[PDB]
């Protein structure tokens, strides 16, 4: 999509991988500001937003906090305080051809700077003057929006840049979207510190005789104290006996 | 139309296992022997859980909705079995006047002779739905007996809810935090529970955590007369405090 | 590939009116100006006017001014040329052509190169 | 702008009290070993107060 | 004062190869980085290459990767360009800048502004 309209798709309710993505050889800018992209496979988030717009290259710097510019303020703005990432990669062998590719445009005129995560679609006609233009363009009288002169011999700053900002959202409400948090191999009929779906101890895990049902997890004995629990991967039931101890 | 809840609406309040052990447990529950609402698609409340129950010989009954407004005004769940496939759906419908069938969304999911109760509940953003079918032999109302309601389906929604409505006879029960005794086997099943609040008796059971006590005389609770009117006495004065002249001071 | 097409040219007594047509076909969403120019036999191709495809805005040559008028049908991709008030020095072969790049100035289009043109119609203008 | 003052943005640890850390070592933020060179996933630690 | 000097501009045959010196006098301590920059006549000055003062690290533009090479004698606290394969569109005046701006990340200094300019040295590549 277009600077002026940059698309915006929103992630809910799904593993958030972002190990192929920092690790990935394919982005020139992979920014974050107040976060770490390795830690977020440790979070969750109610909602990502994956801001997603062209630029040229130079106009790449602009997409960042406490940036001005024909991007920062007519077409894009982030906040002073924006704690997401951006991630841009050149796009000349895709958004460019012999000739120039005018698809893509970018807001030239506003009556004022946007706000942050602000869009502006109108094609209004820009009154420059004291006289209104009555959708009419003519002497101080013009069209906000005009096209980007991407082709395959443009140098690199104004060469095509695909751009994708992604803002994460903490509401009163769920958080959905998780890392993966890979899981190591099970090791039995030893004392070990273990870490199941939602818990935590340390015990010996024995193959158990007991008979979960379907839903039925993490099992409890009289004194609210767990026993047994079913491994989220196999769906086998382990018995918890604490490790030996006693006094000296 | 009213029928009576003889001991239905018990759900596995969580996903732990117990066995051979009386469990007790304040949640939403559906108290026993209590009026519930019969139908033969109007729109109920959702005060703080319900328990929905339908005899079905043909399948009817085909989903619910669930919301404030359900006019395409806000965020509104739409959970539909249609012939061969689940569908759940959290967009901002725009519903008909009077929704049936013939013969913005941020989640999308896709999967008398019978007697199929579920339990709708909505906490922490979370909406639960638990539920359980059966065979039945009973045209008339509920069947009397003990029956448990499995955990079916959690989805994070985050939505209000307080209405809803059914999509095509059933009934109809509002749930209460009560405080319930449960009888786990050795399998983990439940197989009778308690209401402690119901009679005396069974205040005395949970006390106990017994489902059979011997004879004597047990201390139970604590009776309590409760207020009748709040009452409000200030002296008789009319003069407002002077905080202008303070707040309002052209010097300082 | 887009297509553009020219109709409408004839043989026309002076004073009268004419309105040349010009349909497009192929890409529509792209379309960012219709231009239309003239070029009479040994003389060089002019530009007579051009209409933005959003908004409708027109700019017009100033030996055309107060006679020609331009304008585009959206929903048939088409854009049209009302010649009133025909002169002997209207007769040429009047072409279409269409533009992708979107320039904030209007007047851009009057001088700025077009990617696509049709085959052109000829006008007559006798008497 | 004065650039004279510094702070690290990088490193594999968090600083045990009073501990005084003036590396100037490549940060590898990687799997691969930046053996001194900066580049993807090699980042010089320190950088300057605006 | 911060003073940048360039020297070792040259007429040269195009396959041979120069080095370009810039010393730099005044403040040493703070030089957090040092670039080399072309412009030709008539063209826009453009980035060469740059190095950080500590540690070496050199990033280089695609123009000139596998036939420039950037160094710096600390010692000295000079910077040298030692131009290989040298072409006729590598005639231009070569400038060094000295940054103060302490980046971690190294190809900042690709786009980020210098405080401190040389006056340039001509390079003509004949052939
Ligand atoms: C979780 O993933 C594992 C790994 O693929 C599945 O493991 C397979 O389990 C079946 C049934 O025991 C075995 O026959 C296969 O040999 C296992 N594959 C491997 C590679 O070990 C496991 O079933 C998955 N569990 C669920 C519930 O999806
Ligand atoms: C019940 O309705 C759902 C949709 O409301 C139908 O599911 C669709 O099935 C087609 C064919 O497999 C898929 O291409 C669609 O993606 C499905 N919809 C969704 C939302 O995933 C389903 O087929 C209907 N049931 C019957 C029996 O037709
Ligand atoms: C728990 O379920 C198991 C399996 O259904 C029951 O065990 C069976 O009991 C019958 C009756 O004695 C035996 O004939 C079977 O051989 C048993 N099978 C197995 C696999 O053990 C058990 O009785 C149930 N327990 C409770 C308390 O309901
Ligand atoms: C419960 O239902 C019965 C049967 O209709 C009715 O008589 C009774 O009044 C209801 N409960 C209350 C509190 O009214
Ligand atoms: C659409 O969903 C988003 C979810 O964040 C919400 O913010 C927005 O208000 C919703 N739109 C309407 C019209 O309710
Ligand atoms: C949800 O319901 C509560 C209680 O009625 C109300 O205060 C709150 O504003 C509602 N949430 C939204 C997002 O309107
Ligand atoms: C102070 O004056 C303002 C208007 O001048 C008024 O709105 C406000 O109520 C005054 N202060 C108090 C405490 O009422």
């Amino acid at each position: 999509a277009s600077v002026y309209a940059w698309n915006r798709k929103r992630i809910s309710n799904c593993v958030a991988d972002y190990s192929v993505l920092y690790n990935s050889a394919s982005f020139s800018t992979f920014k974050c500001y107040g976060v770490s992209p390795t830690k977020l496979n440790d979070l969750c988030f109610t909602n990502v937003y994956a801001d997603s717009f062209v630029i040229r290259g130079d106009e790449v710097r602009q997409i960042a906090p406490g940036q001005t510019g024909k991007i920062a303020d007519y077409n894009y703005k982030l906040p002073d305080d924006f704690t997401g990432c951006v991630i841009a990669w050149n796009s000349n062998n895709l958004d460019s051809k012999v000739g120039g590719n005018y698809n893509y445009l970018y807001r030239l005129f506003r009556k004022s700077n946007l706000k942050p995560f602000e869009r502006d679609i109108s094609t209004e006609i820009y009154q420059a003057g004291s006289t209104p233009c009555n959708g009419v363009e003519g002497f101080n009288c013009y069209f906000p929006l005009q096209s980007y002169g991407f082709q395959p011999t443009n140098g690199v700053g104004y060469q095509p840049y695909r751009v994708v900002v992604l803002s994460f959202e903490l509401l009163h409400a769920p958080a959905t979207v998780c890392g993966p948090k890979k899981s190591t191999n099970l090791v039995k009929n030893k004392c070990v510190n273990f870490n199941f779906n939602g818990l935590t101890g340390t015990g010996v895990l024995t193959e158990s005789n007991k008979k979960f049902l379907p839903f039925q997890q993490f099992g409890r004995d009289i004194a609210d104290t767990t026993d047994a629990v079913r491994d989220p991967q196999t769906l086998e039931i382990l018995d918890i006996t604490p490790c030996s101890f006693g006094g000296v | 139309a009213y029928t009576n809840s003889f001991t239905r609406g018990v759900y596995y309040p969580d996903k732990v296992f117990r066995s051979s052990v009386l469990h007790s447990t304040q949640d939403l529950f559906l108290p026993f022997f209590s009026n519930v609402t019969w139908f033969h698609n109007p729109v109920l409340p959702f005060n703080d859980g319900v328990y929905f129950a339908s005899t079905e010989k043909s399948n009817i009954i085909r989903g619910w909705i669930f919301g404030t407004t359900l006019d395409s005004k806000t965020q509104s769940l739409l959970i539909v079995n249609n012939a061969t496939n689940v569908v759940i759906k959290v967009c901002e419908f725009q519903f008909c006047n009077d929704p049936f069938l013939g013969v913005n969304c941020t989640f999308e999911y896709v999967s008398f002779k019978n007697l199929r109760e579920f339990v709708f509940k909505n906490i922490d953003g979370y909406f639960k739905i638990y539920s359980k079918h059966t065979p039945i032999n009973l045209v008339r109302d509920l069947p009397q007996g003990f029956s448990a309601l499995e955990p079916l389906v959690d989805l994070p929604i985050g939505i209000n809810i307080t209405r809803f409505q059914t999509l095509l006879a059933y009934y109809v029960g509002y749930l209460q935090p009560r405080t319930f005794l449960l009888k786990y086997n050795e399998n983990g099943t439940i197989t009778d529970a308690v209401d402690c609040a119901l009679d005396p008796l069974s205040e005395t059971k949970c006390t106990l955590k017994s489902f059979t006590v011997e004879k004597g005389i047990y201390q139970t609770s604590n009776f309590r007369v409760q207020p009748t009117e709040s009452i409000v006495r200030f002296p008789n004065i009319t003069n407002l405090c002077p905080f202008g002249e303070v707040f309002n001071a052209t010097r300082f | 590939q887009v297509q553009l097409v020219e109709s409408g040219g004839g043989l026309m007594q002076a004073g009268g009116s004419l309105r040349l047509s010009c349909a497009v076909s192929g890409r529509t969403f792209s379309t960012a100006a219709m231009g239309w120019f003239r070029q009479a036999p040994g003389k060089e191709r002019e530009f007579v006017a051009a209409i933005r495809w959003s908004g409708g805005s027109a700019y017009y040559a100033d030996s055309v001014k107060g006679r020609f008028t331009i304008s585009r049908d959206k929903a048939k991709n088409t854009v049209y040329l009302q010649m009133n008030s025909l002169k002997y020095e209207d007769t040429a072969v009047y072409y279409c052509a269409r533009t992708e790049n979107v320039r904030s100035l209007l007047s851009d289009y009057a001088t700025w190169p077009y990617d696509y043109w049709g085959q052109g119609t000829q006008v007559t203008v006798s008497s």
